[PDB]
């Protein structure tokens, strides 16, 4: 539903790039470059990014 | 609702011993040791100091089963070598080898950030 | 009033028939359903296809087991009347008889 | 225990470069199909003149299909036979094959050579429509391809009408396990 | 003018994309009700 | 069919069928008749032109839909028996263009191959390039897999009900799976896999899984059982109400803890419940209270998540709890990539004892190579080496079935410019020993799915159990 | 069997109901193990 | 009417009397374990605590089984159960006091499964003897039932979610005839083809292939690794 | 018979990564050195969450498994501070854990977001280590996420968020003298960012003599320790762990004879 | 009856682009329940007048 | 024993005999409060 | 040519029935027909 804190395969922090990547992705940047710009280099941590579904964006437009 | 607490892998419970020597009577001068709560990380490192050992016949290591936390020992050395002997010297190498690692460590941080 | 009849969720006469996805969400509906069940006692209820033979049509079969050599049946039924079909077959004997 | 901490050392696995050929092979492969197929549409023309001379204790038809799929079943085999002297020692298809640990001689072929020749109740792909297997087809269409030859391996992938027929023919191994399945423990019990 | 082959494969998706923004996925649910 | 091409008196849900060998036209009108929309095709051409798909490009804004290409006559709807005399094209580009006359009377042609499959069949990766069962077994596992089942999961309060904490859409993707709002609701994880034969605890369709990957909520899913509970006045002799039973207003009450039952009779939401607990207190006045509350079952430990209160549809009270047990994966959970290579886990290692590559890398799961030969569900490969290709350059994969666009030696050439082994094999190090693998593995990113289907809810034993009265023998308590 | 230029000792059949009102019952018990012995070996199977 | 009652596939004589569910038995889902003999079958601690053996109580096991008694049904492992020589159950959770729990000669204590004891592990569907094998229990930590990689094609079982039943012998007497009739070692022939019925299977199959090739060569520290697994090995380092 | 005689050569040392070559080691040595930093260099993480209120759309055990998840500055404070086992407090206290504090409310129309610069702790030394910041939860307006949190010391051989490294890329014979690893095509296979081989080369010549030595290592760090504290804590646990070992062993030693 | 005279369970080659091919139960329903094609439709009937 | 309406969300306290119902809104789907026990999470 | 064989085939012969599925002889000839294909 959100972005997992940490990468699954290696422990390296994701929770504070996916409004970074949403940021440069609105800026024209392609995915692959905006997850370079970000320093994901290991495909396992750019998987985390680039597959991430933020499922809790449509879960805040119910009224609690 | 079988699962283990992670602590299970590296903390002895009351009244078990962290290491136990049993002689191998199927030939002399051979002495397994059941190392509790450990892992390759020791077993490993201890078994290829004591290859390096030439009074040592046999060094080798195995964790029996993955979901249990102990790892046999199994040291044979010449007749006038012990290998709770060569266990021990062993050990000490590896302190010395890893003692000598981090004082070259930080020399290397220094000379890094230094410049 | 004669009764009520159950309706199919996002069906033009269901309560969520136009509305946007925001409207959906205002109702705590998901804009993702697709609709197209019943909830019956709060149970959500499809109803699965059910595949039977055309009506109206002539289809000749063979049986070797049967004592008819051929057999042509045709399901009649009336059109959007009289749910009840009735079956005519027009078989041939079978020349096993001597 | 002894092989499985070898293992650890020695490692096995299998991946895209198990299934791939070398470019000879392939064209050996793939000059073993047409020639397979003129050899197919040589018997239909045959067969269309009145040429095809029926065989003893079969009729036109069923000379027409055994001739036909003797000559399917002998490109399947001599293609599967071709990608398997492409494997080298370290193809790890060919070495759990060769150890008999899973898998056949067939699946390498397949995986890599040639699907083959899908059957419903052992013939060919049936006219299911009129008298055509399936509307992409014309009508009386004898040739490999609408009866349902297979001519490419799993690596390369089946085009739309393989992969129907392919699902033709393996909807019915499903059926035969579920077959099976009721029956298994019948004769059992009435021996018993 | 006419669909060139290699304008092909968008074209052919862009046509499947309006069928089921105008139709869904359980049309025949709905279409059958509704009738 | 010129009428039914312009939506004249004939719609376009009606199919004629000319039998020309038979003299027979037969016109068809009725429901339940089974058709799929075709492109139309005249002298060896398509009527859908450029300007039908620039037009369709600004579907929005423009009030130009699919319907505008069935007025247009570019696109009619053929039923089962009007395929029969139908000339079917697969596609434009192939079959009508210029070339040996195999057929020149086409008269329709597919949109896409690809639409012959159904819903669960169209989110497996590289279905042609697997045997057919394995896709049948996949449809059947797609059902069975994890995720967020709607949007909305919050609000309902179903029997049950598995939400994945952290669903992933498909690095390798399939066209169809745009319409099917997988990408919105997805089931499953892009995982690290590595096909390898690790420490033998992923034999015979057995999962090795990274239990430091596990940590860090990998596959994690919670559960969710409600449970509903209503007050009947029927009958004046005899009534219930929910509340609290006490020793002393009721002459039998079992000793288990009624202290979690809050004065309504109604557990809270936020308190831990077992086997022991009760979460619904009602009791029923005799003809002192008898006691008839609902306990849960011993299986079942978790959080009380959401109580509601309310009037059922015959107007009496009831309630509708929910409890929520988070399901960390462990030995003897089902997970399955989308080629029908269902497993268990075998064993979960932590990250320093998994294999790992030059960089550091560990899979996520390893499974055994031995599951690949005889299923020959080679478009699992395609699908990790597509993938791999995929999370290096930052572009979601394309595994659309039957396209020609795309091929393994262009999968293959596409990693060779990220710095890896074309084939997708790498050179993995020991993870106990530290020592390079004599054989170099194939790892990369597959989709994997967590199926419904964990060890705890089959787990069960049985040692002198409570024995039915009447026969004395075995039943559940 | 009685036709002339026919084996009568080779010559067989697979129905046993017909072996046994011909032949006898020790012709069944042996004809009964050729039958299901092709049946388990058609496919290269043993059993003892 | 009584008719209806024996009638049917669930009637008292087909459905009460050929087929009944059994105490003492477990089932769960079978993961691989390599680690484990072929005789050896790896035990969830839940199934062991929940199952039990009453052993008789003797001189030779009166401060084994008192010590159990005392662990009671908390500890693992335990005892459930007290059998007094009157044949009387003491529920032994209800109350742990040592004053009414002094065991003696012919008592029988209900103990929880440990290591070692018998079990018979089934497989369904049962076509042959060796769908039904007896097994040493192994207690694991974790929730599943473990196999060795060898007895799978006996039971023709996979680890893709199939479970196995566990039926565990309640007397000497039926654990005797466990251990000399039907445990896995004695079923490894089998008489309807005189051949094993196991052999290595896929991983030790493929690379026992491997590991026999000419040019296969173990340096001196991978060969004192793979003996420390040879159990039979008689600690004699052959002559390379 | 004696100790290896190591020699460190550190490549680069930046704040997210330390790279470094160490030479004259045994490969059992090289490899149990880098399993310590994954699983045994002690770091502090929150293991211990009480949710006051959360009407957010993550449950509780959704939110307490974020919280352990974020890294918090451990480089000196986790030396001194002891385990909560070995602690003699009443479960927990200033010694072995560090409080944590999360009280977020959303009144605005836009989203709010939770992250990780909302946890305040009492110790200032034990901080998230991004105070962009790790994002907790998105809360809607009225809804509120409430909780108080305990970070305590442990390794990552007991769960991967005391695990303080990113990624530990770990090599040794970068152009396959030893032929540990055999290609069936060289050729086919990238150079290693360590080779030292040609253009024309694939694979150096076999070394029948050789050895595993020259481990080439690159330590990235979560933020949790700096990459060279990591290293040194790691060396220094794992001579502890030995040390440990070795007093025990002599006990044992002792009671047999 | 029906289904006792012709087996149903088979794939049959009318199913191409109406019933999905690959999806169906596996055990004692295999090949009885099906599911559409994505494109495939099914008329809802009108009059013939 | 406050509980919240689904629709409104509005907490009002409702007794075990008194009738099910918001005090203002009207609506008859209400939820119980979250309890004030405290209950601890393994961040794990 | 084609006989029944696997389960089938097994169920005929412990469910004995005057009427096989696919009822057939084996006729070996024992004079010259043996040998030349003109007289068989
Ligand atoms: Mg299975
Ligand atoms: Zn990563
Ligand atoms: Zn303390
Ligand atoms: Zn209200």
């Amino acid at each position: 539903m959100i972005i997992p804190v940490r990468c699954f395969t290696c422990g390296k922090i994701v929770g504070n790039k996916w409004e970074a990547y949403l940021g440069l992705l609105q800026a024209e940047y392609t995915e692959g470059d905006a997850l370079d710009a970000l320093g994901l280099k290991r495909y396992c941590c750019r998987r985390m990014l680039l597959a991430h579904v933020d499922l809790i964006e449509k879960l805040l437009n119910y009224a609690p | 609702m079988n699962a283990p607490p992670a602590f299970e892998s590296f903390l002895l419970f009351e009244g078990e011993k962290k290491i136990t020597i049993n002689k191998d009577t199927k030939v002399p001068n051979a002495c397994l040791f059941t190392i509790n709560k450990e892992d390759h990380t020791l077993g490993n490192i201890i078994k290829s100091q004591l290859l390096k050992d030439p009074q040592v016949l046999f060094a080798g290591y195995k964790v029996p089963h993955p979901l249990e936390h102990k790892i046999i020992i199994r040291v044979q050395t010449t007749p006038d070598y012990s290998p709770q002997e060569a266990f021990t010297n062993a050990i000490t190498d590896l302190i010395s080898e890893l003692s000598l690692l981090e004082e070259r460590f930080r020399v290397a941080i220094k000379d890094k950030q230094e410049g | 009033f004669i009764g009520k009849i159950p309706i199919m969720l996002r069906s033009t006469y269901c309560l969520l028939n136009g509305l946007t996805d925001r409207d959906l969400c205002e109702l705590n509906e998901c804009p993702l359903d697709p609709g197209g069940y019943f909830i019956i006692n709060g149970s959500e209820k499809v109803l699965i296809a059910q595949e039977k033979m055309a009506t109206n049509t002539v289809y000749v079969f063979a049986k070797k087991d049967s004592k008819y050599a051929y057999t042509g049946e045709c399901r009649s039924c009336l059109e959007n009347s009289s749910r009840p079909t009735s079956t005519i077959w027009v078989s041939m004997l079978a020349r096993g008889g001597q | 225990t002894v092989i499985n901490n070898w293992l650890l050392i020695e490692g096995h696995t299998i991946g895209i470069g198990d299934s791939i050929a070398d470019s000879k092979t392939y064209q050996d492969i793939q000059n073993t199909i047409k020639k397979a197929k003129q050899d197919v549409i040589e018997v239909i023309e045959k067969a269309h003149n009145n040429e095809l001379e029926p065989t003893p204790g079969n009729t036109l038809r069923q000379t027409f299909e055994n001739q036909v799929n003797r000559i399917l079943n002998d490109a399947r085999d001599k293609t599967g036979s071709s990608a398997q002297k492409s494997l080298s020692e370290y193809n790890n298809f060919k070495s759990m094959v060769v150890s008999g640990a899973k898998g056949s001689k067939i699946n390498i072929s397949q995986v890599i050579a040639v699907v083959g020749q899908q059957n419903v109740e052992g013939k060919r792909i049936p006219f299911g429509f009129k008298h055509r297997t399936l509307p992409h087809f014309i009508k009386d269409d004898y040739g490999p391809e609408s009866r349902g030859f297979v001519e490419n391996s799993y690596l390369a992938g089946l085009t739309p009408t393989e992969f129907f027929f392919h699902a033709m023919g393996g909807r019915e191994g499903l059926i035969d396990t579920a077959v099976k399945t009721a029956e298994t423990g019948y004769i059992q019990r009435r021996l018993i | 003018d006419e669909i060139t082959p290699d304008l092909w494969q968008e074209a052919c998706w862009i046509v499947i994309s309006s069928y089921f923004d105008e139709k869904g996925l359980v049309r025949q649910q709905l279409d059958s009700f509704d009738e | 069919r010129k009428l039914r091409r312009q939506m004249d008196i004939i719609v376009s849900e009606v199919s004629m069928i000319r039998d020309i060998r038979e003299r027979e036209i037969r016109i068809y009108t009725d429901a339940g008749r089974i058709c799929r929309p075709l492109l139309i095709v005249e002298k060896q051409k398509l009527l859908l032109k450029k300007r039908h798909i620039d037009q369709l490009k600004e579907r929005e804004y423009n009030n130009y839909s699919w319907q505008d290409l069935v007025a247009s006559g570019v696109v009619e709807y053929i039923d089962t028996l009007e395929e029969e005399t139908v000339m079917l094209a697969m596609t434009p580009d192939d079959l009508q263009e210029k070339e040996v006359a195999y057929c020149s009377t086409y008269t329709h042609c597919e949109i896409h191959p690809s639409m012959i499959l159904g819903v669960c069949a169209s989110i497996i990766p590289f279905p042609d390039h697997n045997q057919s069962p394995r896709n049948t077994y996949q449809s059947a596992m797609g059902k069975q897999a994890m995720g967020v089942y709607i949007t909305n999961f919050h609000v309902r309060m179903d029997t049950l009900a598995h939400v994945l904490y952290y669903p992933q859409k498909p690095l390798v993707t399939t066209r169809s799976m745009e319409y099917l709002r997988f990408r919105e609701l997805p089931a499953g994880i892009n995982s690290i896999v590595a096909i390898a034969s690790y420490t033998g605890y992923n034999q015979e369709d057995s999962v090795i899984m990274n239990r430091s990957a596990v940590d860090r909520g990998f596959f994690r899913s919670v559960f969710y059982r409600s449970y509903k509970e209503q007050e009947s006045k029927k009958g004046f002799d005899q009534e219930e109400v929910f509340e609290k039973p006490t020793r002393e207003t009721c002459q039998g009450m079992r000793h288990a803890i009624y202290d979690k039952l809050d004065d309504d009779g109604l557990i809270a939401p936020g308190v831990r419940v077992s086997g022991d607990d009760v979460i619904i207190g009602k009791t029923v006045t005799l003809p002192t209270k008898r006691d008839c509350s609902t306990f849960l079952r011993t299986s079942e430990t978790g959080i009380v998540d959401q109580v509601m209160v309310t009037l059922n549809q015959e107007g009496y009270k009831f309630c509708k709890i929910r409890v929520r047990s988070v399901r960390i994966p462990q030995i003897g959970d089902k997970f399955a990539s989308r080629h029908g290579q269902k497993g268990t886990c075998g064993i979960q290692y932590r990250q320093e004892d998994m294999p790992f590559t030059c960089e550091g890398i560990t899979p996520d799961i390893i499974i055994n190579p031995h599951a690949i030969p005889s299923r020959m569900t080679i478009g699992h490969l395609i699908e990790c080496l597509q993938g791999k290709v995929s999370a290096n350059k930052g572009e979601i994969g394309d595994a659309t079935p039957f396209n020609d666009a795309v091929n393994v030696q262009k999968i293959s050439n596409l990693l060779s410019d990220y710095g890896y082994h074309l084939r997708g094999n790498e050179v993995l190090y020991n993870g106990f020993t530290g020592r390079k693998i004599t054989s170099q593995i194939f790892i990369g990113p597959t989709y994997y799915q967590r199926l419904k289907h964990m060890v705890d809810d089959k787990i069960h034993s049985r040692a002198r159990g409570p024995i039915q009265i009447l026969n004395r023998q075995p039943m559940e308590g | 069997l009685s036709e002339k230029d026919v084996d009568p000792v080779r010559t067989t059949s697979n129905d046993i109901v017909e072996i046994f009102t011909v032949l006898g019952i020790e012709a069944v018990r042996k004809a009964l193990e050729r039958e299901l012995y092709h049946v388990i070996s058609f496919d290269g199977s043993y059993v003892n | 009417s009584l008719k209806q009652r024996l009638k049917g596939k669930e009637g008292r004589v087909r459905g009460n009397l050929m087929g009944k569910r059994v105490d003492f038995s477990a089932r769960t889902v079978i993961t691989p374990d390599p680690n484990l003999s072929i005789d050896q079958v790896g035990v969830p601690r839940s199934i062991a605590a929940n199952m039990t053996f009453a052993e008789i109580v003797t001189p030779f096991n009166i401060d084994r089984l008192q010590e159990l008694v005392r662990r009671g049904n908390s500890q693992y492992p335990g005892a459930k159960y007290i059998i007094r020589d009157n044949g009387d159950r003491i529920d032994l959770r209800f109350h742990p006091k040592p004053s009414d729990l002094h065991l003696q000669t012919g008592y029988k204590v209900e103990r929880h499964m440990c290591d070692g004891d018998i079990v018979i592990f089934n497989r369904q569907p049962t076509l042959h003897k060796m769908s039904m094998m007896g097994h040493r229990v192994r207690i694991l930590p974790w929730s599943t039932f473990r196999l060795n990689l060898s007895v799978t094609t006996p039971y023709n079982a996979d680890f893709d979610g199939d479970e196995m039943n566990l039926h565990l012998p309640q007397s000497l007497e039926t654990r005797a005839e466990i251990q000399e009739l039907a445990m896995v070692p004695r079923m490894i022939v089998t008489p309807q083809s005189n051949r094993p019925v196991m052999g290595i299977v896929q991983d030790t199959l493929t690379a026992v292939r491997k590991f026999t090739k000419r040019d296969v060569f173990l340096e001196r520290g991978e060969v004192m690794n793979l003996l420390m697994f040879l159990s039979t090995w008689d600690g004699k380092v052959p002559q390379p | 018979p004696y100790a290896n005689q190591p020699t460190v050569r550190i490549t680069e040392l930046t704040d997210e990564n330390v790279k470094f070559i160490i030479e004259n080691t045994d490969l059992a040595v090289a490899n149990s050195i880098r399993r310590v930093f994954i699983a045994e260099v002690p770091i502090i993480a929150i293991d211990w969450v009480q949710i006051d209120a959360n009407s957010s759309v993550l449950h509780d055990e959704f939110i307490a498994h974020r919280l352990g998840l974020i890294p918090l500055t451990s480089d000196d404070i986790v030396d001194k501070l002891q385990y909560s086992r070995d602690c003699t407090c009443e479960e927990f206290c200033p010694e072995c854990s560090v409080e944590f504090t999360l009280d977020v409310r959303c009144n605005e129309d836009q989203t709010r977001h939770v992250t990780s610069r909302d946890l305040i702790s009492n110790s200032p030394r034990v901080i998230p280590v991004t105070s962009d910041d790790i994002l907790i939860v998105k809360l809607r307006k009225g809804q509120e996420l409430r909780l108080r949190a305990y970070a305590k010391k442990g390794f990552g051989k007991e769960h991967a968020k005391w695990n303080p490294t990113a990624g530990v890329a770990f090599e040794y014979d970068p152009d396959n003298a030893l032929r540990h690893t055999v290609y069936p095509k060289p050729e086919e296979w990238p150079k290693s960012e360590y080779s030292e081989l040609d253009e024309d080369e694939s694979q150096a010549p076999y070394d029948p003599n050789g050895k595993p030595e020259r481990f080439y290592y690159n330590v990235e760090s979560c933020g949790s320790l700096r990459p060279e504290t990591i290293v040194l804590s790691a060396l220094s646990g794992l001579k502890k762990k030995l040390s440990d070992l070795q007093t025990q062993l002599s006990h044992e030693i002792q009671s047999d004879v | 009856r029906d289904g006792k005279l012709a087996k149903p369970r088979q794939l049959h080659n009318t199913l191409w682009g109406m019933v999905c091919p690959a999806e169906t139960p596996e055990g004692h329903a295999v090949g009885l329940v099906k599911n559409l094609a994505l494109m495939a439709y099914i008329s809802v009937g009108s009059q013939p007048s | 024993m406050i509980y919240i309406c689904g629709e409104c969300h509005t907490e009002n306290e409702i007794k075990s005999r008194d009738p099910i119902r918001c005090r203002e809104c009207g609506y008859r789907i209400m939820y119980k409060k979250r309890t004030k026990r405290l209950v601890v999470f393994d961040a794990r | 040519k084609n006989v029944t064989l696997g389960v089938p085939r097994l169920k005929e012969l412990i469910n004995i029935s005057k009427k096989p599925k696919t009822p057939s002889l084996t006729v070996f000839l024992l004079g010259q027909s043996a040998r030349d294909a003109e007289r068989a």
